[PDB]
């Protein structure tokens, strides 16, 4: 968007075993991001790995 | 190694045949605890008693049937058996999945042998000589859906080429994600009140299809397709109770109904020989 | 000797000769000796 | 030098259970409880260790034992997921590991007679009772504090209850290759099994996967003497070890 | 040798907050947040430590700034009470004892005119609408995540809401004297203030007492740009930190 | 090989986090960055991710 | 052990351990290290 333009987004992991998050929060109470969007265009979340086995399924 | 010890009378405080099972340890009490013993030696090794030997030996785990013959005019090709495909499962045949049964988690690298025979009951001058191509499905390859599909090229699936009567003999190492099969999961593969028990991740291996790729000869050569399986690097877990009903279906130790006693019942009372 | 590279090809290992049924047979928290009291 | 092997005493964070004539405990497999070493760790999220809030002795409800019972059966960690603040941990990760220390209470004077069968069967996958290709459903293997009676109906979705066949198709003089323990009511009052994590992986689900069960199966039938209550009381204690949790999240969602 | 002293990034748990129009952070009293050490303590039970669990960024319900908002106020852990495993936490103990890592979030374009005060008043005991001996009735002080706003009207049991007097009796111009943070639009947007643990005994109740409380007051009106949205978000976010309870207790009882 | 270090709470001036894709470059941004990781390793070659393999 | 003399014949050369990602993720002129700002 325009460089003038202010806004702050928040992306949230939400590992499995819960349903997909319907409100922001109960989407923060997982692994969550706040991205402050300024100077720094781009924010790099990396979703970590939780899992109990050790490989999931590409299918 | 010594088998049983030299021992004597034995009068004494110490009474090794008496104990309290209560604390679930098995003491190991041994002849000279009882009698009097003599030096005797073990002379044995148990070589054949390793899990490597007793689930490690090569046996029919599953089989098929499936023709070569023209064709043309059968829509459903595959539910016709012009290739027929079968999901790996080690829970189909009795024998060794008793077997496989007796312990909670197995880690092995497989060993598999394809066995398919020529035959033609009905009129038929001849038994082809057939070029047998056996295709291993990951989870995702494309399931094929005719004998010609676009699969059969095998770019990134397994595809062992053979004629029928000889055996393919391809090595897989162990393709499970935990560190071993789970013989059992007490457990579910998500949280749905519509979800399959036991059945899960952990059980689904891919599948094998079966197929010809010679083109059609005059006549239907109906190929029953034997697959043979040998367990190597068997490594076993949490030893559990003998399997004491039969199976129904794979994975699942569900039973019928009003099942058959399993207890050789007396002939007369208690104190019978 | 091996003709091939992964270990999906090696033989089997044989036999473990590393037993030790204590873990089956006396699984239990306190030491008990054959000969003495189970329970005291 | 003067002690005895049958008092025993069990402190864990703010409980504190004594007994008088307990059994030698049993350690499954002879491997006590560890917390995961991160030679083995798959997920990336850091596990928090409520280590006094959870590893605490949790008294279910008791059962009574009568001269028909067939015997009962729990669901770990399920058992203890409406527990406190150890089910608020289960349900809103998305997984769990923990171990137990499983305590069977059954006292009785020196005239009762009778046997119990105090066994941990890890990966206890129940059958249904309509056999063919029929499923059990969730809702029932996962009971909670209430766990299953073996001589109950059956209902549509529950395992099939015939304690013979140990509910799985094994016979149940087979059930001792599984750690366990025989409350004797002549011997012992009380059973005692510490139970380590026992999976494939080394974290999976703890709503959806229950890695043990214990079974209290009566073998020997209760004989109370000319006069007594034809009922004793057993009181089942377990109290979680070595806990750990990744990944705090919008809270499980169960049915009911 | 090139950085910026507004970019900041603050790590917790699985939680990540990132700006670039952040102010020094403001450390209440140069006191970072310790745990209570043996040397002071009074009481007995050991203290479970929920460190990953409980300490991350718990993203309040975002407020609405308009010309005519009066401020804002939220009470600590009360504004965290009902949230996942830390509520719990709080309850079914007698006691607690955390930090806090209070990040206010607003942010504007460069057009936009108006200042937030971001102050923690640790101890901040309000005053009644009635007068005289009038008390204030636990029911409204213990909102919860919902805070106390300013501008409504006031019922019956909770305390006056003159933002003037900051609801105590002392002048809004004084509480720059508090660890305090101004959100001036033109120069920051995000405030950031670490508040340890105040209280005078070495730990306290977490349920009836609340340590500190966070206000949001603005200073100078909100003056948007003309044809803009006379509106702007105002987004709070409390991390727990340093967390501590003891006796695990039946579940703490509140009304309703 | 190590595949995920020990990282507790992170209040710094370096946000890792934060980039410019513009610049036409991926920063190798690990969990550890964005959460609070435990000390895991590899257990894994790639040998099946070769181009000689694929 | 390799039965014929031409290149043609022995068998593949396994995995080339040698792993540069580099290349691909940060073809920049500039030294771009991760927390620092990218542009300034």
């Amino acid at each position: 968007g325009p460089a003038l333009s202010s806004a702050k987004l928040i992306l949230a992991y939400t590992p499995p075993g819960a349903r997909g998050p319907q409100d922001r929060r109960e989407a923060m109470l997982g692994t969550h991001v706040v991205w402050d969007i300024g100077l720094q265009s781009t924010i790099v979340m990396t979703i970590p790995w939780t899992s109990g086995v050790q490989f999931r399924y590409t299918d | 190694t010594v088998a049983s010890i030299s021992s004597g009378p034995k009068h004494t405080q110490k009474v090794p045949i008496l104990t309290a099972n209560e604390t679930g340890a098995t003491m190991p009490v041994l002849p000279s605890d009882s009698i009097e013993t003599r030096t005797t030696y073990m002379h044995f090794n148990g070589s054949e008693t390793d899990v490597e030997c007793f689930l490690g030996r090569a046996a029919c785990v599953h089989v098929t049937e499936i023709q070569n013959k023209d064709a043309t005019g059968i829509d459903n090709h595959r539910e016709a058996k012009l290739f027929n495909d079968w999901k790996i499962n080690l829970s189909s045949l009795v024998q060794l999945r008793k077997k496989l049964e007796l312990f909670t988690y197995v880690r092995f690298d497989s060993e598999y042998t394809i066995l398919a025979t020529a035959s033609q009951p009905d009129s038929a001058n001849y038994s082809s000589n057939l070029v047998v191509q056996a295709m291993y499905v990951p989870p995702g390859a494309p399931n094929p859906k005719e004998w010609d599909d676009y699969t059969w090229q095998s770019a990134s699936n397994p595809s062992v080429f053979f004629k029928v009567g000889d055996t393919s003999r391809f090595s897989v190492p162990y393709v499970g994600l935990a560190s071993a099969y789970n013989c059992f999961y007490d457990g579910y593969s998500h949280d749905d009140a519509e979800t399959q028990y036991g059945i899960t991740v952990l059980n689904h291996m891919g599948s094998m299809a079966f197929r010809i790729v010679n083109e059609h000869d005059e006549h239907k050569t109906l190929v029953k397709i034997r697959v043979y399986h040998r367990a190597k690097h068997v490594e076993a877990w949490i030893p559990r109770a003998p399997r004491a009903l039969p199976y129904t279906s794979i994975g699942r130790t569900n039973y019928p109904k009003n099942t058959e006693p399993v207890i050789k019942k007396r002939k007369g009372d208690i104190k019978s020989y | 000797i091996n003709y091939y590279k992964d270990a999906a090809s090696t033989s089997s290992a044989g036999q473990s000769l590393s037993m030790d049924p204590s873990k089956f047979t006396e699984p239990v928290k306190d030491l008990m000796l054959k000969g003495a009291p189970a329970l005291n | 030098c003067g002690y005895s092997d049958r008092v025993q005493q069990i402190t864990l964070g703010n409980s504190t259970i004594t007994t008088q004539e307990a059994a030698n405990a049993v350690v499954c497999y002879a491997e006590w409880p560890e917390y995961l070493p991160d030679v083995d760790a798959s997920d990336v999220n850091k596990t928090s260790k409520p280590d006094t809030s959870v590893c605490r002795f949790y008294t279910l409800d008791s059962k009574t034992w009568t001269t028909g019972s067939k015997g009962w059966c729990w669901k770990l960690p399920d058992a203890l997921k409406d527990m406190g603040v150890f089910g608020q941990n289960m349900f809103f990760h998305s997984l769990g590991r923990s171990g137990y220390t499983v305590h069977v209470q059954c006292n009785a004077t020196k005239f009762h007679s009778g046997c119990l069968l105090v066994v941990v069967i890890p990966e206890h996958q129940l059958a249904s009772h309509e056999g063919g290709n029929v499923s059990v459903k969730y809702t029932f293997t996962h009971p909670g504090e209430r766990g299953i009676d073996l001589s109950s109906a059956n209902e549509v979705g529950g395992p099939v209850k015939d304690v013979i066949y140990n509910m799985n198709g094994t016979l149940l003089g087979n059930l001792l290759i599984f750690p366990h323990q025989f409350i004797n009511l002549r011997t012992n009052n009380t059973a005692t099994i510490v139970i380590p994590y026992i999976n494939s992986v080394p974290i999976d689900s703890m709503t959806r996967h229950n890695n043990v069960s214990l079974m209290v199966i009566p073998i020997a039938p209760l004989t109370v003497p000319t006069g007594a209550t034809p009922s004793l009381p057993i009181t089942v204690t377990i109290a979680p070890m070595c806990t750990e949790f990744s990944g705090i999240r919008s809270k499980s969602i169960v049915p009911q």
